[PDB]
RNA sequence: GGUGAAAUUCUUGGAUUUAUUGAAGACUAACUACUGCGAAAGCAUUUGCCAAGGACGUUUUCAUUAAUCAAGAACGAAAGUUAGGGGAUCGAAGAUGAUCAGAUACCGUCGUAGUCUUAACCAUAAACUAUGCCGACUAGGGAUCGGGUGGUGUUUUUUUAAUGACCCACUCGGCACCUUACGAGAAAUCAAAGUCUUUGGGUUCUGGGGGGAGUAUGGUCGCAAGGCUGAAACUUAAAGGAAUUG
């Protein structure tokens, strides 16, 4: 029906990035990531921040090619928390709430095999 | 003296396991010990779960929830995570609720 | 009986050029002298003269390889690595 | 094994070592089989090859040294042919060799 | 102190007596 | 005077009857009596010879030409060799690394001997006295043994003179510095111990 | 002050034979200019679309797949197949403690040559009488049915091109077959091709690309 | 980017992010569990080969061939050492950004050695069950691993089988858990830590108030760092265990 995208939406800790690209995905547009939209350089990663962006995002993205995007949620991954973060939650529902087609979505955060010893030490992290 | 006849936590005719990475701290940890939890969260929310299936297409598709097991520090799960600490004779209770 | 605690045929240097040159060559001059399994004849008749020349006492055969050595690291693993790229020229 | 099938024949057979002696009995046709050591000569292969088609003698080649060989036929120097005059109890004439 | 460390302390000297004793080889 | 045994391999003159002797850098494993194969169309193994664009990406080769023809360029010394780490068809390049480690591009239909050259490890032996050091310059030219500048007069050096034995300014000197200048570390790019994992990426 | 949209130019993308539509998407290069135009340029990547969103039915859910790119005429772009993959979330539901996990898999070629390799993946599941909480194997079990696995994998393909291979797996026809030889040894369940990868792929051929066109 | 918050830092070099594709070294995620195995250290992707082993089954064979062990020897986590290779990752040292009154640190960045492997050393770990080994006897319970036996037991249909998985009972031998306590302990607790003043099945090692001290000295091993062996003078009335209450 519709003209279909990719919202691939990176959420860490400390900062949330949201852009569409082409299906393809070799042509991208318009990214806008959430600590654009504040600087208290902590903030960067909090929700109302994340929906300031996909504000700017959502924008853009009917404003030149797509009527609808599939998205695709991804943490930090490899040997860090793997987990969502704060900002990816605020994204979707601040893009899919900007009147945007929402369709088969899956998580594709990248998952090791265990390698590539992580960082902080064996005494871990400790304060 | 001995508080614990599991020791830190269960090993028995083993020996040698092998460490994992708490997940908060980084913390290496054998997996005998890892105080884990599954992590079994939907992508979408209690907030987002009606404008999902509203302004997308299909008839309200799938929801496709996301799953990773969690790996914690003792120190670290202590901190947060289930642990509380418990009575002389409650700690014995391995029932999970 | 037995003559020497460690030196073994480094003895010949004496007390000079200090222990651990006379250990690093021990290794290599041991390594050249001995003989070696022919990879023709069967017998272990291969020999060494000057340095990368490696001749087998009956069956005349020479072959090139390492300076103190017959087969080298580096030529044992090149020797594998060609066995196989050749492989990949047929089937 | 291939081998345990030449122990039988050493031990069960009648047989002669070497070279010359197996060309003595590939030209009177007493060889039923000969075998050949992997590292022995070419040359020697090809004119025991060429004097065992006109005995119509079958020939297998052993893939191994005469080192082995000989090792193979329980003998403590080594053998670059084995010639089989006599197959014992064993069933090396008729099998796969 | 740490016994640890006191095993530090008292191997560092062992090393430190070698060489004060060695000078009057 | 070389670290590497040759080897004397002799063809047919397909032009005339005779027999054509070459004189080859022996790959370690290559032997008397063995048959050498060379040319485009030739196979893969130690000691024959092949232009590069017609053998796989990962061979490894010896005395290989820097152009196409000139008898042989690279990596002849004992122990040595060059890796082809793919090609161009188009424009027919051979991109490899040579044993300094750096990475040139040559012409694929530049030859090359399977293999690596023998005699290898020779210098992983102490030379022990100064005679190994002095017969071994015995037979490749008068450079041994050598005079510290520092141990000269002013006329002898630059790094000559003083009532201590020093060297008195930089030893780095430019490249532009001029014949009776340089010596010392030439346009060194920087000095003092190396620290760290070398090589290349 | 440039806005590259005024620039770019616009395409869309066109599937391969055996499925259900051919229309897929749209998607941005640039104008063709001479020196670097928008043809020989690009053109050559993959778009990965669930075969459930290709097939229209939702028993199909899961399992996504790659299509690489090969020709362009007329603002129409085909594209081949370059591979299949499963859906994270499938698999990670599909993962349950409690029971024995199988993996195998094998590299092989087809009629028209092409190289791939394909995975499998299976479960252990209890009996409808079973008592005992968990129901893992003998890892004599575990060796066998890789073996079997590998046995009826390797058939399959070699099944003249991608073509007859791509109409094979659709279907799971490979599923059933190895459930067969399977129960002989352990009831198991699920047991999905999962993924395969291609490795390497023959020439252009212009010709036989336009088998699956028309 | 990173954090409690910041900074050091990276960004006309399109940084972060996207895509295809490639290389290098390491690791074996999820499955992984009061689950398996090995003398311990230790051991988790596939396949092939090389040899090894327990438990079981046994109306097989030998026939006291065994139990435990100074001397002596095989192995031996990590770090560490020598000689190559490797050197992604993480990262003692070092240099830094911060925090502090100070902050040689915790947190952030850079990163040498190390981490990986081959050959050769080193021989220590809270190397732990802080609990020697062989034999016997003494008590109840449901799980589980491996082997076996028993069936007009279920499930797989092809035509019933045969198989395979599964269910029930029983029995050897495992890893464990539960409940009791006859009994034991100073107690915490222990099916051994029980069958000890009603004190004896065999056998090896170690300890004899706390410091001084695993120091001094000798001998021996090692390239080193260090390993084994290992005192005394003097000092001191407690040190210490488990539990009770604040
Ligand atoms: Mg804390
Ligand atoms: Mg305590
Ligand atoms: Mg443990
Ligand atoms: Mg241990
Ligand atoms: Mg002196
Ligand atoms: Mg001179
Ligand atoms: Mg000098
Ligand atoms: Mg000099
Ligand atoms: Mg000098
Ligand atoms: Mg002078
Ligand atoms: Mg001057
Ligand atoms: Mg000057
Ligand atoms: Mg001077
Ligand atoms: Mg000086
Ligand atoms: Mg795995
Ligand atoms: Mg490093
Ligand atoms: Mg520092
Ligand atoms: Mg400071
Ligand atoms: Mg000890
Ligand atoms: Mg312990
Ligand atoms: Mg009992
Ligand atoms: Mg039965
Ligand atoms: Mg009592
Ligand atoms: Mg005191
Ligand atoms: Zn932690
Ligand atoms: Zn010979």
């Amino acid at each position: 029906s519709q003209v279909f995208g990719v919202a691939r939406i990176y959420a860490s800790f400390n900062d949330t990035f949201v852009h569409v690209t082409d299906l393809s995905g070799k042509e991208t547009i318009a990214r806008v990531t959430g600590g654009m939209k504040v600087k208290a350089d902590r903030d960067e990663s909090s929700p109302y921040a994340a929906m300031l962006a996909a504000q700017d995002v959502a924008a853009k993205c009917k404003e030149v090619g797509i009527t609808a995007v599939h998205v695709k949620i991804r943490a930090t991954g490899g040997t860090r928390t793997k987990t969502p973060g704060p900002g990816g939650q605020a994204a979707l529902r601040a893009l899919a709430r900007s009147g945007l087609r929402i369709g088969r979505i899956e998580d594709v955060t990248p998952v090791p095999s265990d390698s590539t010893r992580k960082k902080g030490g064996r005494r871990g992290r400790r304060l | 003296p001995k508080k614990r006849a599991s020791n830190g936590r269960n090993k028995k005719g083993r020996g040698h396991v092998k460490p994992v990475r708490c997940v908060n701290c980084s913390k290496s940890i054998p997996k005998d010990k890892a105080i884990k939890r599954m992590a079994i969260r939907n992508i979408v929310e209690a907030a987002a779960v009606r404008d999902l299936s509203e302004a997308s297409v299909y008839p309200e598709y799938a929801l496709p929830k996301t799953y990773n097991k969690l790996h914690y520090c003792v120190s670290c799960a202590i901190h947060a995570r289930i642990v509380r600490v418990r009575s002389r004779e409650d700690r014995k209770n391995r029932a999970p609720p | 009986a037995k003559r020497t605690k460690k030196v073994g045929i480094t003895g010949k240097y004496g007390v000079r050029y200090g222990s651990s040159l006379r250990r690093q060559v021990k290794k290599l001059e041991i390594q050249q002298h001995a003989r070696y399994d022919c990879s023709f004849c069967g017998k272990k008749t291969v020999k060494r003269g000057a340095a990368g020349i490696w001749t087998c006492s009956c069956c005349k055969k020479t072959v090139a390889g390492g300076a103190y050595t017959v087969s080298t690291a580096a030529a044992a693993t090149v020797r594998s690595t060609i066995r196989r790229l050749r492989e990949m020229v047929e089937a | 094994s291939i081998n345990q099938k030449l122990a039988l024949v050493i031990k069960s057979g009648k047989y002669t070592l070497g070279y010359k002696s197996t060309v003595k009995s590939l030209r009177q046709g007493k060889s039923k089989l000969i075998i050949i050591a992997a590292n022995t000569p070419v040359l020697r292969k090809s004119e025991l090859e060429y004097y065992a088609m006109l005995s119509k003698t079958k020939v297998y080649y052993f893939q191994g040294g005469n080192n082995e060989l000989g090792t193979a036929v329980g003998k403590l120097f080594r053998v670059g042919v084995v010639s089989i005059l006599e197959a014992g109890d064993s069933d090396i004439l008729t099998t796969l060799a | 102190m740490r016994a640890k460390w006191r095993k530090k302390r008292t191997r560092r000297l062992k090393r430190k007596r070698r060489k004060v004793r060695a000078r009057s080889k | 005077g070389r670290g590497a045994p040759l080897a004397k391999v002799v063809f047919r003159d397909p032009y005339k009857y005779r027999l054509r002797e070459e004189i080859f850098i022996a790959n370690e494993g290559v032997h008397t009596g063995q048959f050498i194969y060379a040319g485009k169309k030739a196979s893969l193994n130690v000691g024959n010879v092949l232009p590069l664009g017609s053998v796989p990406e990962g061979t490894i080769v010896s005395n290989v030409e820097e152009k196409p023809g000139d008898r042989g360029a690279l990596a002849r010394a004992s122990g040595n060799y060059v890796i082809i780490i793919g090609h161009n068809p188009d424009e027919n390049k051979t991109r490899v690394r040579l044993p300094s480690g750096a990475k040139k591009v040559i012409s694929s239909d530049a030859r090359g001997v399977i293999g690596v050259i023998a005699g290898g490890g020779r210098v992983d032996k102490p030379l022990l006295k100064a005679g190994r050091a002095f017969h071994k310059y015995r037979l490749k030219r008068n450079s041994w043994p050598k005079t510290r500048g520092v141990a000269m007069n002013p006329v002898d050096h630059p790094h000559g003179g003083g009532n201590h034995q020093h060297i008195g300014k930089a030893s780095t000197i430019s490249r532009g510095a001029v014949s009776g200048q340089k010596a010392g570390l030439i346009a060194a790019r920087r000095t003092g111990l190396l620290r760290g994992s070398q090589k290349t990426q | 002050v440039v806005d590259p949209f005024t620039r770019k130019e616009w395409f869309d993308i066109k599937a391969p034979s055996t499925f259900e539509n051919r229309n897929v998407g749209k998607t941005l290069v640039n104008k063709s200019t001479g020196l670097k135009s928008a043809s020989d340029a690009l053109k050559g990547r993959v778009v990965e679309v669930c075969l459930a969103d290709l097939q229209g039915s939702e028993d199909h859910s899961f399992r996504k797949i790659k299509l690489r790119v090969d020709e362009v005429q007329g603002k129409n772009l085909l594209t081949n197949f370059h591979g299949m993959d499963f859906t994270t979330d499938k698999l990670r539901s599909m993962v349950r403690k409690w029971q024995t996990l199988i993996e195998a898999n094998v590299t092989v070629k087809t009629s028209d040559d092409y190289v791939l390799r394909i995975f499998a993946i299976a479960f252990t599941r209890k009996q409808a009488n079973q008592v005992k909480r968990h129901s893992y194997a003998q890892s004599s079990h575990i060796r066998a049915i890789r073996k079997v696995i590998s046995e009826i994998l390797t058939k399959e393909v070699q099944g003249s091109t991608l073509a007859q291979l791509t109409s094979k797996l659709i279907p799971e026809v490979i599923n059933k077959e190895i459930e067969n030889a399977t129960k002989d040894i352990f009831p198991l369940q699920n047991i999905h091709v999962r993924k395969v990868k291609l490795l390497k792929q023959p020439k252009f051929d212009v010709g036989a690309l336009m088998a699956l066109h028309g």
